[PDB]
């Protein structure tokens, strides 16, 4: 994207002050949009030295004349030369700029632009820049922010130190991690991705995306009229303890509310008779145990029931002990069927296991499971995406870690979910996505893509919860999948 | 109001 | 319907000529009705040289003067007398024709009237006919058919190599088989039943049809309000097993939600459980087996159960073992009243005992299933209505071969159910139509009579699922059910 | 405007690139805005070589990645420099570009962008630039012309030889004067104006000017509640003949339903009791004549019937005779009052007249009688602002000189009317008018004022009608006028 | 319903 | 949709 | 249109 501009302006020949202009004008257009009609408002723009203020003296350049009035508060030691450029317009059109900031200065003023920093923030804000961010959050006036809010990192969503809160933010090209990871997502409010000229060629480059509706449109899979239940495929979900009764059925449940053919339980006698006691769609073998959890003596009746599915889900509820253990890995091991681990089987599994696997496999940790297997502090892997690229590239596989962001990736194409919301929040609601996902395996679709479908859809039945969503349960949740997928449609 | 005026 | 033709023709006296022309017209009505007003578009049709091709000489006919333009592309090498009468109709009031098919002719058109090959293909289509229909499906205009899309059998919906993709088939008379089997239903698109002046007595002289909803209306057993449950009758479902215990709460209430009077369930302790757990309206009757499964031990507590019911139905989970086998043989071969015979019942059976069997049956199989019953391929057996009729009428019985469109026959009279959606496309589906048909005996109506209300109102409930039906499962399914009835009436 | 870019270029610094951009997006939005989502459009753009085709090398450019297609056809010999960049970004961002004009490249695309000239233009567009005009013209495709229809001289309205006949016009700070005259304005379609950067005091510097809604709504008097007849003020109409015993009510009737206070007719006997048959509320003074046309005889009678009146009207059906002449320049030369001249009073009038009253005075001249009065072609003055100037400037008065667009001037200030239909194109329409504007000369505006505002409202009340505009006649069109008031505020 | 079923 | 994205 | 007119 740093990239972006640059060979945009090296290569392809776009004059610099042409990209600067047409972000500005976009910031006006976007805030038009929000605000409607902006001649009510009296609008002060708050412009560093580099060129997100350049893009700020544009702004308010542009506002000049149309608005009942403009202050300039310049806040940079020196200017970027595109940033002196269009300070130099400011100025000529009749604009009025100061350098000091009274506290006070909110008073007159209804919306605040802020044009202190954006992608070239380097390190902390404090000082002046400290100071004055925290007066514009304490002030209740409508604060937009140019590209990116002055003080998220812009590549990991972080804050540094302190960071303005908007309303609305106006990026330029296409959105930049630190709107899409939090707390910087948080802080962003409503963000418009703004077209400044870029190829579309360069655009479409980005290693990186945003999970959109479209996207999860085209992945769907077929529905052919003439078809059965096999056409849809088979699910085995290994799952459940004497601890654990209800996580196989959710998981169950998920496989079937997304498409699934047959969905095949297999959980320790008698939880086992929980799954069907509800949903008596479900098939839900019992399996003979000595204490309640999955043993080495039940690898072969599972290898067994594995030989005539498609994919297999394991880990929901299954416990974390020794018997778990050795079963998870030998299984594993042994399975030439593609993989969905999730949970407890994520808790006990020796990764290389996953190196010296043939098929394919989904891992779905949250950060705490995360942590856990690479050995590492959850504020560690909270978030990092070049973590979990490294670790889907060295284990063949494809990594969800589930956050309010979800990262999925590969080790080469990364997606980030931001459908959901804190309902999901809330036992139950993950081992509901493991079915969703080996689901959609089973139906055709690769791992990488019936991990894209899944949190996107997940997310998104999250939200037509019809109720607050903090009263949402997974129960709920199975029930508006299919509604998610409708409305996706 | 602020691109256009017809 | 060839027989058909050639009677109004022959023994009735309707030139056929006149029979051609009201061919013609119906197209050219039915297309306003799909698109209205005609004068707008640019009329592409082609034709062949038998009577197919003469109906869509009539077609263009009828067009000039009236639409923005018409043309003809004649695909025969020579005429039959009909469509050479009307080509010279055709060019007398002024129409345009040419023989060679440019690529790019396409472009100067909006509708494509296929009226290449009817009722009259014979076996494969290749070479300029080939790139012709593959021309017109990759177009993206509006294609219009002739009787039947050219290249789908007319007798087997079978596709001959290659065959146009419809988005209206205008047909004339009575529906042909072949857009009723798929894959030639899918490439119909809506179809119109056009009256072009066959006698009544004829139309109806037709050994099998498709289940309307006129039929199942007049089907549905009267409900005289001076009734108690008894009136309604009472079915006994036998299924179940330790791997199955939710098969058979969904027959159950597919019995009690078609309006029978009494369901009692015969399953394995503890599985029997299950059913009353989550519809505490079902008897379920705790069987005492050795292993979890129905065997020889059972079948005399299984006979005194019967001994009070109306219609027995066996087989949905009963698990394919040889338990099971001595069991369902040994207990139908005694059973002296209708039975309803599925799933893993179906697996075991022994046919001599449905020869030697005074009382009757119905058999509902999906294809893998009557592929083992009859020891023959699943692609041999799929959509093959003589095969199905040959059975019934051999086995004195009603087969019900169950797939997008399911097979109903007696041997004598065969029906076409073509309601429902791929949410059927699930297991468990099968199993709440299992106790649909039993209950429906038990209120009084045939085999034949309960087998064709049930496969209409059982595909007509899943389409009335309000979210995306693949996420429809049985346990929703038999929610619509009661809305299906209502909807019917 | 011409001089506005250079001085925003030159003086302000705005880089003429910059300019140039924000011209090509502004058309791309106008598109969007008028035809939705541009993405499902083909679009050919045909660039001159100038400005206007740079231009269009910007919309070029920005389409491309966007839109079904996008074809440029280059038809100038050499290109001015921001032209030449904006090509050389167009095929650098991977645009097509085609020097020759095939008839046909009409079918391949839905929206023709016409940059050819702009207001670069000089003299005939013959030769390559005729026929694609023509072709373009003769297309039924969509056409958006860049600032201005290629052909209409911006600085009159006229169409040299031939010109482009726009759906849509987007023209870049304000319009101009061939927007407003006709037939560019016909031409035009609908007009955009688009701010593209040029500082608000120059946009406004602007010598002329189109009346618009805003600009009648402030110069509307004031009603205060505490008023009477007086405050509203008192009208004299001088007017009719045995030849037009209407016309009177028809002026008397529009100083009325402007909201004056009084209104006093002075017509011939027995011509004046028509007036009160109708709208009694009119007064209409008997004036004795010899031969039905006001002479030399009733001078004083009238003077005195002026000296307690705001302002004279006179004109109106007088008839054009020698007794109407000496009467009409000895009355108008010893009238101390306000006064608006229209029809046969201008047919009759000597010019030195008005040079030798010190009290004002509004012509309202159609161009026939604008023709007369200057002895020149009605050709010759027809949309002549400079003419219509330097005549109101010359004798020290208000020319309204009445066309579609109507022109109203004082020699320093000129503003356009443009509101209005055809039903104005009626007799009895003008003699309204004259009553509306003395109606505000007598409620206190000035003559330019009063002048401005009444020909925006009579042109609005015209609109209003709710039948045919061809119906409409000035009996209605009196009956109009209090809504068109309301409508406004 | 005379000339058409659907 | 041509200038923005949300 | 295409069959009556009236
Ligand atoms: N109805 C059922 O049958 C249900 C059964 N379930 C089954 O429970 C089993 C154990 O699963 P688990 O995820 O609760 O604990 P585990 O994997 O040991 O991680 C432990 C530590 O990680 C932390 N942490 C936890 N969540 C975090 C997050 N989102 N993001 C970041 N950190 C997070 C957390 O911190 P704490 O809350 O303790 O502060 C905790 O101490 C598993 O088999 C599952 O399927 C559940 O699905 C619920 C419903
Ligand atoms: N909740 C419960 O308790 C449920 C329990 N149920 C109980 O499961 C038992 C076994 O039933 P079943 O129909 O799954 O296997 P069965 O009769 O052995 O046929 C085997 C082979 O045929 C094939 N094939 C399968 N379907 C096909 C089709 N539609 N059209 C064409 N071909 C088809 C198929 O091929 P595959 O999918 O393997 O490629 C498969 O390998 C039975 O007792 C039933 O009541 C089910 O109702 C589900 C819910
Ligand atoms: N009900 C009544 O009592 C009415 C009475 N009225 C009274 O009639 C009187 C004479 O008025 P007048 O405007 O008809 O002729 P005048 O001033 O001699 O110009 C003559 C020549 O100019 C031409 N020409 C005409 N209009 C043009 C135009 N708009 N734009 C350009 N050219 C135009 C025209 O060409 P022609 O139509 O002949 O081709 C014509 O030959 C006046 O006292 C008026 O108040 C009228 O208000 C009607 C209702
Ligand atoms: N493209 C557009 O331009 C923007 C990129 O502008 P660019 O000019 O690259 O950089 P930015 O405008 O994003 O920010 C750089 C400016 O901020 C200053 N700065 C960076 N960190 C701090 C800090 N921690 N405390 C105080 N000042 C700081 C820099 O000064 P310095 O480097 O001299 O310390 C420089 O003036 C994009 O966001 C987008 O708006
Ligand atoms: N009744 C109406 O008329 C129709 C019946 O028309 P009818 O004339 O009986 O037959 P059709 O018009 O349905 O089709 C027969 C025509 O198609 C040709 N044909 C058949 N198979 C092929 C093939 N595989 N490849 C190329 N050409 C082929 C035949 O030529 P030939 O037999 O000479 O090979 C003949 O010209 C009905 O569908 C309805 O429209
Ligand atoms: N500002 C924006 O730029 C535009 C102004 O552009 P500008 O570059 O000033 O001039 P224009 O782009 O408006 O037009 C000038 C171009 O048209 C050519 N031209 C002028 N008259 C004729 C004719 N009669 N026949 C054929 N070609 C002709 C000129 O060639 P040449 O002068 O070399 O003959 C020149 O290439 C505005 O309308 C607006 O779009
Ligand atoms: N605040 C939030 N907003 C949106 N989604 C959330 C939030 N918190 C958790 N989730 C989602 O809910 C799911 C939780 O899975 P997890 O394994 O944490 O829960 P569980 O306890 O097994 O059930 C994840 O997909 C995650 O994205
Ligand atoms: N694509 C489809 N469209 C409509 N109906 C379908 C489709 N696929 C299957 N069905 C229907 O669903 C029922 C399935 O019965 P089957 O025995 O296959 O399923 P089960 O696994 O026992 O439950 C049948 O009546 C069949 O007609
Ligand atoms: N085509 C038109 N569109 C709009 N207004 C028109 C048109 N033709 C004439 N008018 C208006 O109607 C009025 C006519 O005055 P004029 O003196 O021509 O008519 P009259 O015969 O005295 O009545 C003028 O204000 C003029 O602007
Ligand atoms: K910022
Ligand atoms: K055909
Ligand atoms: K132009
Ligand atoms: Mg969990
Ligand atoms: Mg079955
Ligand atoms: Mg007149």
């Amino acid at each position: 994207m740093k990239e972006i501009d640059e060979l945009t302006i090296k290569e392809y020949g776009v004059d610099s002050r042409i990209l600067m202009e047409r972000a500005g004008i976009s910031v006006v257009l976007a805030m038009e949009e929000e605000l409607g009609n902006l001649s009510d408002y009296r609008f002060l723009v708050l412009c560093g030295g580099g060129n997100n203020g350049g893009d700020g003296f544009v702004v308010a350049r542009n506002l000049l004349g149309v608005v009942k009035d403009v202050l300039v508060v310049f806040l940079g030691k020196k200017k970027t030369p595109d940033c002196e450029y269009n300070y130099g317009l400011y100025k000529k059109f009749g604009g009025k700029v100061v350098e000091q900031f009274e506290p006070s200065i909110l008073n007159e003023f209804d919306v605040v632009v802020d044009a202190i920093f954006g992608t070239g923030l380097r390190g902390e804000i404090t000082g002046e820049y400290a100071e004055i961010i925290n007066l514009v959050n304490k002030s209740g006036k409508v604060v937009v922010s140019v590209d990116v809010p002055s003080g998220i990192d812009s590549n990991t969503g972080k804050v540094l130190r302190t960071a303005v809160k908007a309303d609305l933010t106006v990026t330029f090209g296409v959105p930049k991690i630190g709107h899409i990871l939090f707390p910087g997502r948080d802080l962003t409010g409503k963000l418009k991705v703004a077209n400044i000229g870029h190829p579309v060629h360069l655009i479409n480059s980005i290693n990186r995306y945003v999970i959109t509706r479209e996207m999860v449109r085209s992945l769907l899979p077929e529905r052919p009229r003439d078809s059965h239940k096999g056409t849809y495929g088979k699910v085995l979900i290994i799952a459940g303890s004497r601890l654990y009764s209800g996580a196989p059925v959710l998981s169950g449940m998920g496989s079937l509310k997304v498409g699934t053919g047959l969905v095949k339980l297999a959980v320790p006698f008698p939880q086992n008779l929980i799954a069907t006691s509800r949903f008596p769609e479900l098939i839900s073998v019992p399996i003979d145990t000595e204490k309640g959890f999955f043993s080495l003596q039940n690898l072969q009746e599972c290898l067994e029931l594995s030989k005539d599915v498609d994919v297999v889900a394991i880990g929901p509820g299954l416990g974390n002990n020794e018997h778990v253990r050795e079963f998870v890995n030998e299984f594993l091991k042994t399975l030439e069927k593609p993989a969905v681990i999730d949970a407890d089987a994520i808790n006990v599994l020796d990764t290389s296991v996953l190196k010296e696997r043939k098929s394919p496999a989904v891992l779905t940790p949250h950060p705490g499971e995360m942590a856990r297997l690479v050995k590492k502090t959850v504020g560690d892997v909270k978030y990092n995406y070049e973590l979990a690229e490294e670790f889907a590239k060295e284990n063949d596989c494809v990594l969800v870690l589930k956050s309010a962001t979800t990262i999925v990736t590969d080790g080469e194409k990364t997606l980030f979910n931001i459908t959901g919301n804190t309902g999901l929040s809330k036992g139950g609601s993950g081992d509901v996505l493991t079915g969703m996902i080996a689901g959609f395996i089973a139906q055709g679709l690769s791992p990488l893509e019936a991990s894209t479908v899944s949190v996107y859809l997940h997310g998104f039945a999250a939200e037509l919860f019809e109720q607050d969503e903090r009263g949402l349960t997974a129960s709920e949740l199975l029930r508006l999948i299919p509604e998610a997928i409708r409305r996706l449609k | 109001a602020w691109l256009f005026e017809a």
